[PDB]
């Protein structure tokens, strides 16, 4: 009974449980992304302003 | 020029919002450390995971 | 000279919209941070990069 026990948990936490290895470079992957994101949007709020040159 | 909208920065803040959902689960998801924490994600494993629970048990 | 046609003018606006066109275009890629999202840039592209993403998943 307990080798079952043993072998049923681990069999249903690798099913349950995640890989932090993973998780964390999708993590930063994501982040690394977001980032560049909002800075990409920040540039991207200026440009319509430069019509404004011939008011 | 047309001033009245800027749609590129609207598409941008959409796929922007769009990641940031995907990211917001992603951080729960190692926070809690399970690749399921919720029903939408694997039904048939969190099924599986339960029975194995109470198998367990 | 004649003033009730400027035709400089007319070829700055013309050279100015298509110049933020392709802006637009440029930065909408870098918004998806991806080489391509909207269709015509390259079909076969695209097609090929949803026949790999079926294969990795």
């Amino acid at each position: 009974l307990m080798n079952a026990y043993e072998n049923t948990q681990a069999s249903e936490s690798r099913i349950r449980d995640a890989d932090m290895a993973e998780e964390t470079v999708a993590f930063t992957k994501n982040q690394i992304l977001v980032q560049s994101g909002t800075a990409m949007l920040a540039q991207a709020n200026v440009r319509p302003q430069g019509v404004l040159s011939l008011l | 020029m047309i001033i009245n909208h800027n749609l590129a920065a609207i598409n941008s803040h959409r796929v922007l919002k769009f990641q940031n959902e995907e990211v917001s689960k992603n951080m729960e998801k190692l926070s809690s450390g399970m690749r399921i924490n919720r029903a939408g994600d694997d039904a048939s494993g969190l099924a599986v995971s339960e029975k194995m629970r109470t198998q367990v048990n």
